[PDB]
């Protein structure tokens, strides 16, 4: 059933699973016409596909040709979503296929279903868990790479760097949904907070900065104090 | 106008016959139901006094038999045997109606409410999905699941419906995932109507079967085939305007019969809300919309 807090040690065990967040799929600027009436203008998207036991990121670019001349694309987007997950999917080699996809928004349960048919023994759930995957595109390398796309591409990432050397998957995950929430509430801060020290870079292989094991803790406090000041502005609490 | 004797009524019981019921007394000099109307189906139906639970009964067509009901103390119930002798089982018969020991099917002149039931319900189509072949006549009750149900467990006691899943490889084309999951006219046109139905008339004999087994047994499995064939139909954008028409005069006698204080149990909210006013065929149901807006606004 349904991956919350009771059972999230889960993602971190030897059953291969996959998180697929489409909130990135189908993305518009909304504008005013010459005539004075409303329009959209489509951007590049992506599927986030993630191994939250190895890292491993499969991002699958929706380049804005696939919306010509198609209707209800916020519908279209979700069954696109699933139609290019069921194509990675069978792309694996069979020992490297999923035995579970969480899809991060309930309204991909059915369309990712109906794709998967030929895969009965690969579990299709929804979680309980808010995860913050929508600010994956807050991610300069990743926002880079989709809108530069001139066609339909995949790209391969490890989202924890080299981290999986000294950290376990579950405190890389932790540290990754730490890091996406703080981008998501406050991107400009979190930004600020990660290159505040010039001295510490980037490695061109890699997604976010070299920091050691001391500069991560003191990291991670600066994005917990941004999401709780933020927190009690929202709320006024 | 033929006749089903009954041998005698040694259990207090109501028997019903088609929409009509009848209680009678234990050991009352019962002796059965005469004037029954030839050209349909009909269905004669049970429920002891002394336990309420288990309605069963027996489809049956009297062209094809001389059938009698006969209780048998051992298996406590009422069962439905075949006379092969026709003189004695005329000579039966007669003896009854003189004695005068038997009820009149009480159909109104006026009142077409089992033909509109059982219009495309046909003996030879029951006895297929209800799968017991040295008998003329079939056997129903409240507790009989359908194969659909036993796949997610006695198979002989099974009821046979044709299996519908709208997320199967059955009902959904490789390629055609999105069309085929919002409009499911291939399902229904291609697969079920010329694949294995044949034709509309089976398809509305199936429903309107499984629709009175639920009315009449409260099988649950029975109302679940009711409603995924009704679906099945209001989910495709593409249905001939003739199977519209007769579907629209199918629910409505249904929903006409139905008892008002079973709506609860019998009717699925989410399946009726979507076919009356979200599906492809929303405008297209107007003597069945009328009726349920009417009789059911609750459920809507």
């Amino acid at each position: 059933g349904a991956m919350n807090s009771s059972n999230y040690a889960e993602l971190f065990n030897n059953d291969i699973k996959l998180f697929v967040d489409d909130t990135n799929v189908y993305r518009v600027t909304v504008h005013k016409t010459f005539e004075g009436n409303v329009a959209t203008k489509a951007i590049n998207g992506c599927i986030f596909t993630l191994n939250p036991k190895t890292g491993h990121l499969f991002l699958k670019i929706i380049h804005t040709s696939v919306w010509a001349g198609q209707k209800r694309l916020s519908q279209l987007a979700k069954w696109k979503t699933a139609e290019e997950v069921s194509a990675l999917v069978r792309s694996l080699p069979k020992e490297e296929q999923p035995k579970q996809i969480i899809v991060t928004r309930k309204a991909m349960l059915d369309p990712l279903e109906v794709h998967m048919l030929d895969f009965p023994n690969i579990a299709i759930r929804p979680t309980e868990l808010r995860l913050p995957f929508s600010a994956a595109m807050s991610i300069d390398k990743l926002s880079d790479v989709v809108m530069k796309a001139t066609e339909p591409q995949m790209v391969l990432f490890n989202i924890y760097d080299d981290w999986l050397d000294r950290i376990s998957s579950y405190t890389a995950f932790s540290r990754l949904t730490l890091l996406l929430r703080a981008l998501k509430t406050n991107e400009e801060s979190a930004k600020m907070i990660l290159l505040s020290d010039p001295t510490i870079t980037i490695k061109s292989y890699h997604l976010w900065p070299s920091f050691t094991d001391e500069q991560w803790i003191t990291i991670e406090s600066q994005m917990r104090d941004l999401i709780l000041t933020e927190y009690g502005r929202k709320y006024n609490v | 106008m033929n006749t089903v004797p009954f041998t005698s009524a040694p259990i207090e019981v109501t028997i019903g016959i088609d929409q009509y019921s009848f209680n009678v007394k234990e050991n009352q000099p019962f002796h059965g139901i005469k004037d029954i109307p030839i050209g349909h189906v009909h269905v004669i139906h049970f429920q002891h006094a002394d336990n309420s639970s288990m309605r069963y009964g027996y489809w049956f067509d009297c062209r094809m038999g001389n059938f009698y009901i006969q209780y048998d103390p051992k298996d406590g119930l009422y069962k439905m045997m075949e006379e092969r002798d026709g003189a004695k089982f005329e000579n039966i018969v007669h003896n009854f109606k003189e004695r005068q020991m038997m009820v009149s099917y009480p159909k109104i002149d006026e009142d077409d409410t089992w033909y509109n039931l059982t219009e495309f319900v046909q003996m030879d189509k029951i006895r297929k999905i209800v799968r017991k072949d040295e008998n003329q006549f079939s056997y129903v009750d409240s507790s009989m699941t359908t194969v659909q149900e036993n796949e997610l467990s006695d198979p002989a006691h099974s009821l046979n419906y044709t299996v519908i899943n709208f997320k199967s490889r059955e009902a959904i084309r490789p390629g055609h995932e999105m069309e085929d999951f919002l409009d499911k006219s291939y399902y229904l046109n291609t697969v079920m109507l010329q694949g294995i139905f044949k034709n509309s008339s089976n398809y509305f004999g199936e429903l309107q079967f499984a629709f009175l087994n639920a009315m009449f047994f409260g099988n649950y499995g029975s109302s679940l085939q009711w409603h995924a064939m009704i679906e099945l139909i209001c989910s495709s954008a593409t249905v001939p305007k003739h199977m519209l028409d007769k579907l629209d005069e199918i629910l409505y006698y249904q929903i006409k019969t139905l008892p008002e204080q079973y709506s609860d149990i019998l009717l699925n909210e989410r399946v009726w809300n979507i076919c009356l006013y979200s599906s492809f065929q929303k405008n297209s149901l107007h003597n069945t919309e009328k009726i349920m807006e009417n009789k059911y606004p609750e459920l809507l």
